[PDB]
């Protein structure tokens, strides 16, 4: 059967028994930087198994009135194991990712989720002009919620769901690497993202490589059951990570 | 040595007959992120058709290979305000909506540039207009970042020894030139989801990566007894284009030249009901 | 130093044109608007395991 | 020197010309090239990707996300219409802003076939059959299923496979059609009807939703670039 | 490789002598729809003549290969009425009588096009004309069907990013360009005996198939203290022509630009009687 | 560059000239050709067809 | 890349001219006004059975 | 016979591992006048890097191969003062600061020259400006040292039989020419630490070796009823350049056109203390 | 004659063009060439020569020559900073006017590694050890030696060899950096600390000085010529 | 009499250009801005005895 998948990174394993295929970025698998594309001269460090492993990114509740959530990477892993330490101590970084989203429900539930990775998901403020701090869209592994109505608070991002916070039609996000979680058929989604940027390496604190979004297109529904909510969990594993430019910590 | 010698067409349609089998090309699963590759030949009887249509005009090279206005400004030959006798524009592609939207369909771009300047002049209205003035001449100066900037129409900075410049006389063909790929990175970035300072503070967005320089324009030595106003238009034309990571076209109207800010907009227009099909 | 290549078809169908470069910088050349290669698999078929259209998708 | 004479068109500036020009930065060393993932070489590659179609434009949608879902109910008359729409990918409000309509709106002519993919997002225990039909251009759109079934159609059976594809063939008198479609270049209608009806067991929701995806086939092509009418400005941005 | 190397004459006259036979070349029957192929050699004694006349100038390529005016209009640099400062013409070939009649000798045509623009300016009369104005500049914009249309001389639509345009300065050679065969069908149709709606209703005639777009013209930024009027003339010149199904030339004068409507006309002029042969 | 000098007739517009000019729609794909019946290549072909002559012009 | 072909006769009768194409679109070429083939049978002899001029038409 | 057929890149970085030996590449002695040739590979572990950067734009040919203004002056078509109707400039490169500093980075230079002239005209203000004047024409005359010099606008000396000259009409492209290496010595000298007389007396410095001639300019025969002022700008552009003996760039501002005189200047700017590193 | 048509850019004067032009002195005989010593063919050759860096800019220097010498003392706390500076070769006041900064100020982009050479000019009987460290860009410059030693550094032992070389590697995210450096293209800091302390015998001065030399490596390069902002005039010189 | 030589690289990387001289004086030619040879030893290593980087300088 092709509905079973198993993934082994480092000292951690993921098993799914009811799942769809695996989506691989833009057809490219993660890989190390070549000698003819590098620019930095000093030797890189490659922790390997110490950093390339699955980390569980806390959990959220799917209610009948949920609208959606987003996470920004690699900020979401900024304080997670030795990956966070290497991020803190190094000037430059580079790594691909494997994203696994778990959501399971009985055969009597219904609903559909869109899982999509958006590279360079620049967002606009709630009030045209003005400005917002780096806390309205990234504060660690905590998830940020979209809003059904137009946002009004000037201190946070425009969370109107139907625009995806980017001024574009929410229905066109299918162009990015994506997958669907339809409760009739599957309970997980797997995406492998290569490193995408305009430069060989970049500082992992200053720049958000990509944004993960989970959006319920068909809202959850059920009847006459004791289960009131459907938890959603996100797991991420860096791949082929390497760092450069050791200095004092913090960033 | 003297002469060296240097079509695709869309897929044809194959004849298909009646079928009765266990294969089900029509049934699929979108949950995999896979777009179905079925063709009409797989769901109905079809005749053999030889197509000669080509997708020549849909290439990115042709799509982006059209000159588009990016900036216009006015400057006067003589006036009391010093700042109003010359122009000073920080180069960017976010000023004009149409070309901005054309470009922002991709995340990263790499191309050479062809720049064309269109300059026109007109006499300002007044109570006395009778004068005789010879043909005017204009100078366009390009100052890479960090270079000296002129503060007045007759400053010393206009004596460019290393900054490229063009002198153009009215009545001739518009000025033109070519520019190579002048980015420090491996590609231009239309979007930048990041900050300037390492502690996530300061400027945010594409504004951080715009360091292309300035353009200055003046009348060389024309100073008429009565004011004359000139307008310059700048046109950009990408060449040898390459693009990566397409992204959906924008839906909301633009409101700032250096920000993504917007106002929420409906997904689309409405109709009477889900069955209405008439006009 | 002269390149000879075919020009796009037109109505009524020596379909050859000549080109010479005059400047020392490759950026000065004219647009290369005659390349027509394309491959949509990167966006239409990004899955890992190959899917056969005639077979059922999930199992 | 060499005698010459200028012909009409001298000194003109044509925005779509191809000429060599001097370089303003001689001997400039460009940054080395790097193979970033996801290179796009032709806009048809973008046009061939699926995108969600907002079919439910019922003029009283207080929630914008409700546009994407098509309602379905357990008890309905034996023959009933689920939805109906005009096949004007570049002009109809349904397809206007999709990932395909946006690309088409930059061009004047189009041709080729289209794919409509429908996905059932009900409970795993729900079942039903639907008839999806394409009616070529004519003086009257179908009013009943009896009429609809005379055209191109497919019977969709809901089961383990959640999706079915209606491939709209290219039936036209001309090689190309206008994006700003008029009566001369009409393209027809698409309608969906109940075939058997939706049946559910005890302990399940009484309503379900369907979604539609639109994309182009491998014989699709466009022509005659033009400016899109969707974006405009009144003053210079600052 | 460097150099590749690429007359008909009418039929000669053959010598003919006296004849006395059963063959009757002169007698025929027009009822068959057959045009007789007899020659003078078949009905009288003739000498041998070698003709060198050729029908070179009668080919359709040469017949239709002449530039002809198709439209002219005037627009002013400054005025109170906004609509009078620019032109907007829906492209068609029925406006001018001579080229219209030349074209309508055939039912279907297929050709490339060469378009030339002639622009002239003059100062409007008034009580005070003393002014000094630099050379004017003009823009010609082509908008394929469905594109945005400018509503005023300084609208945003004039910033073409994809619509082709030409900027021309007075005093130079006229503007010119080439256009390919841009019909959706396999050939242009001068006549269309049909309706727009499927139930035989709506528009009737050639008007249904005219969807070629529009042309817009303006002064780029010229706005003189005193009004100035400019006139543009458009000339078409078919190239690489092919024609099918010839039809008789029109007899009645034209009366509508988008209809065949006419007034009945006599077949020809009259004379005193059937035997009158004098002047 | 290459020295040159313009001769009489420069910048003139002669309605019967034959010169190359830039294309305003680069790389445009024309519709495929079709052999419609009744192609005419020379006007003498039309001139060689019979037509009824109105000889009886008797002014009444 | 240069075509050489004869030019029409004139008074006093190197009757050769040279042509080169500069643009990438066949629509930009100059008019091909040197083809002189013609065939009037389509309009003068549209009948099915061949008619001999010397013979009587109807029977 | 017809066709004759005619990159460097910076050094790569080699992989380096841990080391423990008696060799000490880092330790050296500057007292020898020797600049150390160590590379990062010699003091830390490095990866293999293939550089494709080139030093093409740093060559002296490209560094000095830009047109720079060297002189501008004004002259009037008609005036009461005879000396104010024409210009007379002794050729030198010390007038304009930027190109002067670019040149004085080397002690000796040898190159061909390309000279371009930009001329513009404007009408002087006054109580009555209404006139009609045809296009003006200008003459540029070069007089090698020792030749006759004109004393007025209509002198006989302007009838050059051997002095090269250019006649230029307004509205055309700027005038241009080429000049070979015209020095009596084997190279131009920017600096000359010596005297003119053999007993160490007289003129001192570069002023002694400047014997390049003069340039004169006038309106050929234009003499308008009302004054008109014209300005000429001269641009120099070295070609085929060779340079010897580099010297440090100047620090102090220039104060004389024919002397090295200066005012003492601080070495550089100051900061709070030797440890201050913040903005 | 030969038909032709002028394209945009005719009759323009571009200051960086390359065209042939007539000679005003035909058949002029130039003086024979002579091989003067010291020919320079590329400005990087000049940039690769050492020059003294004025590190001691303490805002109260009454004597200009005091700028070039860095003070050192016999008795100091166990860990103490000798000097600190920003690595902005074309913008920082320390490197602004050096032989390398002057060359850089004529260009807009730069890349490659750098050499800093330190020479001890004390008595022959004096001895000591110093730690010289380079800290790549970050949110905070080092405040103590403990922080500094985490980056690239070298321990310098003063002996018969009077000089030591700190080679600053090229660690950057982009191939090139702006000369007018901004926060996006920061380059880091350089600091020097006491490692053991300076010890002297009886009968020697209690203070000593160090000097710094700056130069470029063999992989250095520049790009994008521009006018230098260091020189200006208000009137024509006479 | 025509020289053919390579032109500097550019984005997207017939990289050949043709040149002909029209004037009789070598001073009229265009700039030769394609020579890239260089040798810094004259200014960086002007010492008499060769110094080995790995060895100690003074003795
Ligand atoms: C996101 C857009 C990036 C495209 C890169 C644009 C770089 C601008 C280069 C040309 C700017 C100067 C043009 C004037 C030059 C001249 O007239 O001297
Ligand atoms: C029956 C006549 C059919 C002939 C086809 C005519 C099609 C018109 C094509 C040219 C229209 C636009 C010309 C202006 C183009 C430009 O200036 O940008
Ligand atoms: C230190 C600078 C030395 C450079 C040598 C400059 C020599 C000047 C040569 C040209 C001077 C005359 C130019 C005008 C010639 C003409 O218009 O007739
Ligand atoms: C700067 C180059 C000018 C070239 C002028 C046009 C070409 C003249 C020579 C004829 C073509 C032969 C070219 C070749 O030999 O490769
Ligand atoms: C854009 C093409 C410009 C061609 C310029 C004129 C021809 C110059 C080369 C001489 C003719 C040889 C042509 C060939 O080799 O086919
Ligand atoms: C004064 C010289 C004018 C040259 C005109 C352009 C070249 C025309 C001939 C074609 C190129 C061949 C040159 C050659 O045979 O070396």
């Amino acid at each position: 059967s092709d509905r079973v998948r198993s993934i082994t990174l480092g000292n951690s394993t993921i098993t799914t028994q009811e799942c769809a295929n695996v989506v691989v970025g833009y057809g490219r698998w993660p890989t190390y930087l070549r000698d003819d594309e590098a620019t930095a001269e000093d030797q890189p460090t490659q922790p390997d198994v110490a950093t390339c492993r699955f980390y569980t990114l806390d959990s959220i509740k799917w209610e009948k009135g949920s609208v959606g959530w987003w996470w920004k990477f690699p900020e979401a892993l900024s304080d997670m194991g030795l990956f966070g330490q290497n991020m803190q101590y190094h000037y430059l970084g580079r790594a691909g990712y494997t994203i696994h989203v778990q959501c399971n429900a009985s055969k009597f539930h219904q609903g559909c989720l869109l899982v999509v990775c958006v590279p360079e998901a620049e967002m606009g403020g709630a009030v045209v002009g003005q400005a917002f701090s780096a806390t309205a869209m990234a504060n660690g592994d905590k998830a940020y919620e979209f809003t059904s109505a137009t946002q009004s608070d000037q201190t946070k991002v425009q969370t109107a769901i139907h625009n995806a916070g980017m001024g574009v039609g929410v229905g066109n996000l299918t162009i990015y690497p994506h997958q669907w979680i339809n409760l009739r058929t599957n309970n997980s989604a797997t995406i492998v993202m290569p490193y995408i940027n305009s430069v060989p390496m970049d500082n992992m604190f200053r720049h958000y490589n990509f944004t993960l979004m989970v959006i319920p297109f068909v809202k959850l529904d059920y009847a006459d059951t004791a289960s009131t909510y459907v938890p959603i969990t996100v797991t991420v594993a860096p791949m082929c990570a390497e760092y450069n430019g050791l200095r004092l910590a913090q960033a | 040595d003297v002469e060296e010698a240097i079509v695709v067409h869309v897929a044809d349609t194959m004849r298909s007959g009646p079928s009765n089998s266990a294969s089900v090309p029509a049934l699929t699963a979108v949950e995999t992120g896979h777009t179905s590759q079925v063709t009409p030949s797989d769901t109905m009887q079809t005749r053999h058709v030889k197509n000669y249509h080509s997708r020549s005009e849909s290439t990115v090279e042709n799509f982006l290979g059209r000159s588009a206005c990016v900036y216009m400004e006015e400057y006067k030959t003589t006036d009391n305000d010093v700042n109003k006798k010359f122009v000073a524009w920080p180069i960017n592609t976010k000023q004009m909506v149409q070309m901005r939207r054309k470009l922002e369909m991709f995340t990263y771009l790499r191309f050479d540039m062809e720049v064309t300047f269109v300059i026109t002049s007109r006499q300002d209205p007044g109570t006395t207009l009778a004068q005789d003035m010879p043909v005017l001449t204009h100078q366009i100066m390009y100052v890479p970042p960090g270079g000296p900037i002129p503060a007045k129409v007759d400053d010393y900075a206009w004596q460019t020894s290393t900054n490229p410049s063009i002198f153009w006389t009215e009545g001739n063909a518009p000025a033109r030139m070519s520019i190579p790929f002048i980015s420090i990175g491996n590609a231009y970035s239309n979007f930048y989801d990041g900050w300037s300072n390492f502690d996530q503070r300061g400027s945010y967005g594409y504004n951080t990566l715009n360091n292309l320089g300035h353009i200055y324009v003046r009348h060389v030595s024309g100073s008429s007894p009565h004011p004359i106003t000139s307008t310059i238009r700048v046109y950009f034309k990408p060449k040898h284009t390459r693009a990566w990571v397409p992204r959906p076209p924008r839906l909301c109207q633009y409101k700032k030249a250096f920000s993504v800010d917007f106002t929420p907009t409906p997904i689309t227009d409405t109709r009477k009901d889900i069955n209405t099909v008439t006009t | 130093g002269a390149q000879v290549s075919t020009q796009k078809t037109g109505a009524h169908e020596i379909i050859h044109y000549t080109n010479i470069n005059y400047y020392k910088d490759a950026a000065s050349n004219s647009a290369n608007r005659q390349d027509f290669t394309q491959d949509p698999s990167k966006f239409t078929e990004p899955v890992k395991d190959v899917m056969i259209k005639s077979l059922p998708a999930l199992n | 020197g060499l005698p010459t004479m200028n012909t009409p068109g001298s000194t003109q500036f044509l925005t779509s010309d191809d000429f060599q020009s001097p370089c303003a930065l001689p001997q400039f060393d460009v940054t080395p090239s790097m193979n970033i993932p996801g290179e796009v070489k032709n806009l048809m590659e973008i046009a061939e990707v699926d995108s969600v179609v907002p079919v439910n434009n019922v003029q009283d949608t207080t929630d914008q996300m409700e546009m994407f879902r098509i309602p379905v109910t357990i008890n309905a008359p034996l023959q009933q219409q689920v939805f109906g729409l005009r096949l004007q990918p570049g002009l109809d409000s349904v397809f206007k802003h999709t990932l395909l309509g946006e690309i088409l709106n930059y061009y004047a002519h189009w041709s080729g076939s289209m794919k409509l993919t429908f996905v059932f997002c009900g409970s795993a225990m729900a079942t039903g059959k639907f008839l999806i039909a394409y009616s070529p251009p004519g003086a009257n759109p179908p009013k009943t299923r009896k009429d609809a079934m005379l055209g191109t159609h497919i019977i969709w059976d809901i089961g383990l496979q959640s999706s079915c594809v209606l491939c709209v063939p290219w039936i036209s008198q001309t090689h190309y059609r206008l994006v700003q479609q008029d009566e001369y270049t009409s393209a027809g209608y698409v309608t969906c009807w109940y075939q058997t009806g939706m049946i559910v067991p005890p302990g399940t929701p009484n309503s379900s939703s369907i979604m539609c995806f639109a994309s182009a086939c491998n014989d699709f092509s466009v022509r005659m670039l033009r400016d899109t009418p969707f974006i405009s400005q009144d003053n210079k941005l600052q």
